[PDB]
RNA sequence: GGGCCUGACUGCGAGGCCUGCAAGCCGAGCAGGGGCGAAAGCCGGGCCUAGUGAACCGGUGGUCCCGUGUGGAAGGGCCAU
RNA sequence: GGAUGACCCCAGGCGGUAGGGGAGCGUUCCCGAUGCCGAUGAAGGCCGACCCGCGAGGGCGGCUGGAGGUAAGGGAAGUGC
RNA sequence: GAGGGGUUGUGGCGUGCCUAUUGAAGCAUGAGCCGGCGACUCACGGUCGUGGGCGAGCUUAAGCCGUUGAGGCGGAGGCGUAGGGAAACCGAGUCCGAACAGGGCGCAGCGGCCGCAAAGUCCGCGGCCGUGGACCCGAAACCGGGC
RNA sequence: CUGUUGGGAAGCAGCGCCAGAGAGGGUGAAAGCCCCGUAGGCGAAAGGUGGGGGGAUAGGUGAGGGUACCCGAGUACCCCGUGGUUCGUGGAGCCAUGGGGGAAUCUGGGCGGACCACCGCCUAAGGCUAAGUACUCCGGGUGACCGAUAGCGCACCAGUAC
RNA sequence: GGGGGGAACCUGGGGAACUGAAACAUCUCAGUACCCAGAGGAGAGGAAAGAGAAAUCGACUCCCUGAGUAGCGGCGAGCGA
């Protein structure tokens, strides 16, 4: 188990967690990458000489000009012809087992927490929507914008008051993923967050 | 662990075959190819898992049995697949074929039958047939069989 | 799981009916061992003669 | 797409649990008044099929 | 040349020859029931090597294996040709 | 050897078409990047007898050019004539 | 400005490139020269190998929800866990057979319950095969409807 | 905001400030705070839409017993010739129908793969019915989409010149 | 009231060939290309004289699966619920 720092006006708190020891790199390189392919938009197109709109005549006769024999001027050795193997629109996603994802989330976690770069929240005092709130706060909290964080918590007020400081993430536990975990130096949390991370990992 | 740690392990992304590109390679002029005929062609060559150059074929050569069918095509039928004792070793009390379904042994849509390799545990068994070792086995180490339909 | 059961402590001296336990287990000699299931039936004969016989679960 | 079974080959063949290619011999469908009992007898029997062939056949059986 | 006979068997087949495949060839021995022999044994056609034709489609004699709700039937399968 | 490329010594192999295998270079694009190089001059162009690399190539310098370019590490392809 | 660069008088050696071929400098093919365009790909399925997850199990599909470059749910189903037989059927066996015969095809980790490994399966990657126009260009023709 | 180098500051330096806004594009070079925007909010007299919410209207409505009146005709049905289905004449049903013959109204008729019996399923020869589905001339959003031989045939007075 | 138009999409009435079968005729390509008629913002379909074995289900459309299964097939190539 590790022992990861809690943040509390109560006073500076520890918690055992159960993160898992031995972490994988390859594991968590095929979550980002598996990330980062099914957003692609697969948008990317080109035309067939068959998709182009000339017509199939066949420009000149096969024999006796002393040119080059050709067809239509659709074909992909003339400028503006077809292109050959061109994209065609793909869906670049797939399914990615459901045990690895799970398996690289508490992976990338415990990194952080395995570094001294994870810390837990029991809240956020004064900040109820403004950024310069938030900053205070995270004055308080040690945040001083020498590190991004990724900031995971129910609370819609608080995202809102982060969301546009230029160091720091915003998530939604639900949204809680480990390209989002690796892209941060930092990784804070809810103690709500924290529980629904616990259930998704279990 | 930064995002420029993240590798794949040696071996697990390696690198395609570019043909047809350059001397260097390896690989120019007739991409590996070789020389004319069928098979160099785009497109070319006859699916050669069964064709043979015109001569009758190996599967063709062979003569048919058995049992075809016809339509209005297969007669249903109750369907058995066999479960073998050893496979029961991780249940208590009762055993059914619900319960056999969601272990992952016994197919749905099959009736059960139990098969005797292994040894029988004392469990009331509820099986739509049994081995003649099955029975054996089970209803002499306080097993239980229950037959039904 | 099936039952090894050896013959370790003559019954001589011992009550009748443990040494008829022994005759239902099939134990007729010293060190004699025999494999058996673990039927509660031959369970219940195996305890009443527990001191005399040691015991090994098989399977 | 998927691939097609080959129904020639599921009509003529079978693969055994080791993955080797059994068939009928053949060569008795018919002339078969002056063959011995012994031919008759044993062309009677599955065979398996030379390796090279069988692997063939095998693609053509892609989801048996 | 003669006598008695039908092994010009049925159910298999160690092991080989040959061979790209598929074929082709030789085969001891075990069992069933036989032929000949006092017997040892021999006999699964012919001194041997040519007298031949894969599969598909169908015919006929068996088998009683499948039989499209059920019992039958139609039709198939399997064995032989 | 020292200990798993930590580098060194000693020995042997290293012509090559079809073709098999291996290791690299470069191009476009994405993550790295709300970053970093950039008018004290981006990319591209023109030189070089200089430096590195077996090579493909990469640097550096001078001129041109006048607004972009983009690392270590990975990812993807309309990738080299 | 003990070195280099340009030039080339003389001497030595010396049969273009590509393609096709048994064999080309070849008096066999192609190319005036330059710049730009130009040919082994993608989907799905298969089959091997490979990097990982899980392992008698592995895995979801369409959808649903969430995000709006967030991820989760969903077990229907699919592959595997047993084979043999035309089948009925039997089953670690089964088929042929009269057979307890003979044969065909089948059947069973490494170290101290704990740890690693592994059937298998999922995903990624790579080689190759199938279906597609499937490495690119090229017919003479065939058909349809119109001019 | 100021200084600064510079043709020009958004560069560099100094001291600040906003952020539910640090997506992006501009401005003389590289700008959160100059501009246009962005987050977050507001907006229709008129036309269109209105599948949502409300209201009307049309419409909707028992039990026994009796009776045996009715229940879709050149139809079912059979035969000839074909089509559809996975079904290429196959043991060929089923659905459809060009030709011939030609019923019955429930105790009637069709179907469950020749056929027959049993057992079931259904109620032909009248009509209509949202939604879930398809497409992209049109608008917008977004690209590990092109960047002027590329991307549409056309970035440009292009279905033009010819 | 109709007439005519509309990029693709839809239904109906007609309906090829190259090609594949390494020839070719059944078969394939394919009820595709195309022609024609009609419809719309969609269209077709649709409320069991159904399925088909469940003593069951309950209009139709569309997706996933079933399944390259069942079968069809000069039992060839292939086709395919
Ligand atoms: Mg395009
Ligand atoms: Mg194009
Ligand atoms: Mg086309
Ligand atoms: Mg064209
Ligand atoms: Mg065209
Ligand atoms: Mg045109
Ligand atoms: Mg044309
Ligand atoms: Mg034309
Ligand atoms: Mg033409
Ligand atoms: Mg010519
Ligand atoms: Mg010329
Ligand atoms: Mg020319
Ligand atoms: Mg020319
Ligand atoms: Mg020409
Ligand atoms: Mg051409
Ligand atoms: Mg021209
Ligand atoms: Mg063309
Ligand atoms: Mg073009
Ligand atoms: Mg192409
Ligand atoms: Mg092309
Ligand atoms: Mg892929
Ligand atoms: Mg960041
Ligand atoms: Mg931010
Ligand atoms: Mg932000
Ligand atoms: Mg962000
Ligand atoms: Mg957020
Ligand atoms: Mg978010
Ligand atoms: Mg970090
Ligand atoms: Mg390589
Ligand atoms: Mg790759
Ligand atoms: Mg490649
Ligand atoms: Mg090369
Ligand atoms: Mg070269
Ligand atoms: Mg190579
Ligand atoms: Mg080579
Ligand atoms: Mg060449
Ligand atoms: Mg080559
Ligand atoms: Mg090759
Ligand atoms: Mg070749
Ligand atoms: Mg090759
Ligand atoms: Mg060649
Ligand atoms: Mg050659
Ligand atoms: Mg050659
Ligand atoms: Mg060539
Ligand atoms: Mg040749
Ligand atoms: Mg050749
Ligand atoms: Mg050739
Ligand atoms: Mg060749
Ligand atoms: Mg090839
Ligand atoms: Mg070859
Ligand atoms: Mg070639
Ligand atoms: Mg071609
Ligand atoms: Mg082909
Ligand atoms: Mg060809
Ligand atoms: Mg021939
Ligand atoms: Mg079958
Ligand atoms: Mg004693
Ligand atoms: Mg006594
Ligand atoms: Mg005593
Ligand atoms: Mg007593
Ligand atoms: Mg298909
Ligand atoms: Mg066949
Ligand atoms: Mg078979
Ligand atoms: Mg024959
Ligand atoms: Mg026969
Ligand atoms: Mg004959
Ligand atoms: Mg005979
Ligand atoms: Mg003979
Ligand atoms: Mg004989
Ligand atoms: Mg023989
Ligand atoms: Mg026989
Ligand atoms: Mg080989
Ligand atoms: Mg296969
Ligand atoms: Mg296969
Ligand atoms: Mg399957
Ligand atoms: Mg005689
Ligand atoms: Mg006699
Ligand atoms: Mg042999
Ligand atoms: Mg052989
Ligand atoms: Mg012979
Ligand atoms: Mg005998
Ligand atoms: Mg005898
Ligand atoms: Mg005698
Ligand atoms: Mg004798
Ligand atoms: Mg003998
Ligand atoms: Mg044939
Ligand atoms: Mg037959
Ligand atoms: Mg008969
Ligand atoms: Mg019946
Ligand atoms: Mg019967
Ligand atoms: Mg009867
Ligand atoms: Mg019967
Ligand atoms: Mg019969
Ligand atoms: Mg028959
Ligand atoms: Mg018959
Ligand atoms: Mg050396
Ligand atoms: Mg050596
Ligand atoms: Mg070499
Ligand atoms: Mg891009
Ligand atoms: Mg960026
Ligand atoms: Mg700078
Ligand atoms: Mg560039
Ligand atoms: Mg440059
Ligand atoms: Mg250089
Ligand atoms: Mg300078
Ligand atoms: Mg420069
Ligand atoms: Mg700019
Ligand atoms: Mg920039
Ligand atoms: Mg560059
Ligand atoms: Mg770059
Ligand atoms: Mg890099
Ligand atoms: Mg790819
Ligand atoms: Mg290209
Ligand atoms: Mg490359
Ligand atoms: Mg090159
Ligand atoms: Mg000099
Ligand atoms: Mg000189
Ligand atoms: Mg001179
Ligand atoms: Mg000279
Ligand atoms: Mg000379
Ligand atoms: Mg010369
Ligand atoms: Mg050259
Ligand atoms: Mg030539
Ligand atoms: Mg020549
Ligand atoms: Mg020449
Ligand atoms: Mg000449
Ligand atoms: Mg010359
Ligand atoms: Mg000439
Ligand atoms: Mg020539
Ligand atoms: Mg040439
Ligand atoms: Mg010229
Ligand atoms: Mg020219
Ligand atoms: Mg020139
Ligand atoms: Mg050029
Ligand atoms: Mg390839
Ligand atoms: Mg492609
Ligand atoms: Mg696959
Ligand atoms: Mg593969
Ligand atoms: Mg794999
Ligand atoms: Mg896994
Ligand atoms: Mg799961
Ligand atoms: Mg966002
Ligand atoms: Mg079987
Ligand atoms: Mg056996
Ligand atoms: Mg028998
Ligand atoms: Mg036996
Ligand atoms: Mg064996
Ligand atoms: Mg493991
Ligand atoms: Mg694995
Ligand atoms: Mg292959
Ligand atoms: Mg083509
Ligand atoms: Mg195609
Ligand atoms: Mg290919
Ligand atoms: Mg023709
Ligand atoms: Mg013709
Ligand atoms: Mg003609
Ligand atoms: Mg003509
Ligand atoms: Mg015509
Ligand atoms: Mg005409
Ligand atoms: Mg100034
Ligand atoms: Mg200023
Ligand atoms: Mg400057
Ligand atoms: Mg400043
Ligand atoms: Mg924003
Ligand atoms: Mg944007
Ligand atoms: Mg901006
Ligand atoms: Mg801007
Ligand atoms: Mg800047
Ligand atoms: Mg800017
Ligand atoms: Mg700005
Ligand atoms: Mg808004
Ligand atoms: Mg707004
Ligand atoms: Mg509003
Ligand atoms: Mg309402
Ligand atoms: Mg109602
Ligand atoms: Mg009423
Ligand atoms: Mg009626
Ligand atoms: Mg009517
Ligand atoms: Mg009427
Ligand atoms: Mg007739
Ligand atoms: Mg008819
Ligand atoms: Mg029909
Ligand atoms: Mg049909
Ligand atoms: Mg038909
Ligand atoms: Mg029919
Ligand atoms: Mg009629
Ligand atoms: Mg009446
Ligand atoms: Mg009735
Ligand atoms: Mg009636
Ligand atoms: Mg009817
Ligand atoms: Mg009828
Ligand atoms: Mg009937
Ligand atoms: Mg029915
Ligand atoms: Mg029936
Ligand atoms: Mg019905
Ligand atoms: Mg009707
Ligand atoms: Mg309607
Ligand atoms: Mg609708
Ligand atoms: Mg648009
Ligand atoms: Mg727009
Ligand atoms: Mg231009
Ligand atoms: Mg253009
Ligand atoms: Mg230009
Ligand atoms: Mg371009
Ligand atoms: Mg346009
Ligand atoms: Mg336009
Ligand atoms: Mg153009
Ligand atoms: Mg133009
Ligand atoms: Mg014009
Ligand atoms: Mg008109
Ligand atoms: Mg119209
Ligand atoms: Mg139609
Ligand atoms: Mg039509
Ligand atoms: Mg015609
Ligand atoms: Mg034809
Ligand atoms: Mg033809
Ligand atoms: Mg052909
Ligand atoms: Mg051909
Ligand atoms: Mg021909
Ligand atoms: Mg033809
Ligand atoms: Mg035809
Ligand atoms: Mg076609
Ligand atoms: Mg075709
Ligand atoms: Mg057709
Ligand atoms: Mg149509
Ligand atoms: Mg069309
Ligand atoms: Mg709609
Ligand atoms: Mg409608
Ligand atoms: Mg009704
Ligand atoms: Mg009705
Ligand atoms: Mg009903
Ligand atoms: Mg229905
Ligand atoms: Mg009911
Ligand atoms: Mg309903
Ligand atoms: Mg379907
Ligand atoms: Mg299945
Ligand atoms: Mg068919
Ligand atoms: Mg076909
Ligand atoms: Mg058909
Ligand atoms: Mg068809
Ligand atoms: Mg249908």
């Amino acid at each position: 188990v590790y022992q990861i720092p809690v943040l509390s006006p109560s006073g500076r708190r520890e918690l055992a967690a159960d993160l898992p020891a031995e972490i994988n790199p390859h594991l968590l390189w095929e979550v980002v990458r598996w990330q980062l392919a099914k957003r692609r938009r697969g948008t990317a197109s080109t035309k067939t000489r068959g998709e182009v709109a000339y017509s199939g005549r066949k420009i000149w006769p096969q024999k006796h000009t002393g040119r080059a024999r050709h067809g239509d001027i659709g074909a992909p050795i003339f400028v503006g012809g077809g292109v050959v193997f061109g994209p065609k629109p793909r869906d670049y996603s797939y399914t990615l087992p459901k045990k690895v994802r799970k398996k690289g989330l508490a992976m990338a976690v415990a990194d952080r927490a395995r570094e001294g770069k994870l810390l837990l929240v029991e809240a956020f005092a004064g900040v109820n929507g403004k950024t310069k709130e938030f900053l205070a706060w995270a004055k308080e909290a040690g945040l001083d914008g020498s590190e991004s964080v990724l900031l995971v918590t129910g609370n819609e007020l608080v995202r809102r008051a982060a969301r546009n400081l230029p160091w720091v993430v915003t998530l939604a536990p639900e949204g809680l993923n480990v390209y989002d975990i690796v892209r941060t130096e930092r990784l804070v949390m809810d103690l709500d967050a924290w529980e629904v991370f616990q259930n998704r990992i279990g | 662990m930064k995002l420029s740690d993240l590798r794949p392990n040696p071996g697990a992304n390696k690198r395609r075959k570019r043909v047809g590109r350059g001397p260097g390679s390896g690989h120019g002029k007739t991409a590996t190819r070789g020389h004319k005929g069928q098979k160099s062609r785009s497109g070319g060559l006859k699916d050669p898992r069964r064709f043979e150059g015109g001569r009758s074929t190996t599967l063709m050569r062979l003569p048919k049995r058995g049992m075809q069918g016809q339509v209005p095509g297969e007669i249903k039928r109750p369907r058995y697949q066999g479960v073998n004792l050893k496979d029961l070793a991780r249940f208590e009390g009762e055993v059914t074929p619900e319960l056999l379904v969601r272990a992952g042994l016994l197919k749905k849509g099959y009736r059960l039958k139990i098969l005797g390799e292994g040894e029988a545990k004392p469990l009331k068994v509820v099986a739509h047939a049994f081995s003649k070792s099955a029975l054996e086995k089970l209803k002499a180490a306080g097993g239980e069989p229950v037959l039904l339909e | 799981p099936r039952l090894k059961v050896k013959l370790v402590k003559s019954p001589i001296g011992y009550p009748k009916d443990q040494k008829a336990a022994l005759k239902a287990l099939g134990l007729r000699r010293l060190q004699q061992e025999r494999v058996l299931e673990d039927t509660p039936a031959i369970r219940g004969n195996v305890e009443k003669v527990a001191h005399l016989v040691r015991v090994e679960v098989v399977e | 797409p998927k691939m097609k079974t080959h129904k020639g080959a599921k009509k003529r063949v079978k693969i055994t649990a080791s993955g080797k290619v059994v068939a009928m011999k053949t060569g008795k469908r018919h002339l078969n008044w002056q063959k011995s009992g012994k031919e008759i007898r044993q062309k009677g029997r599955k065979f398996v099929l030379a390796k090279p062939e069988a692997e063939r056949i095998k693609l053509l059986l892609p989801y048996e």
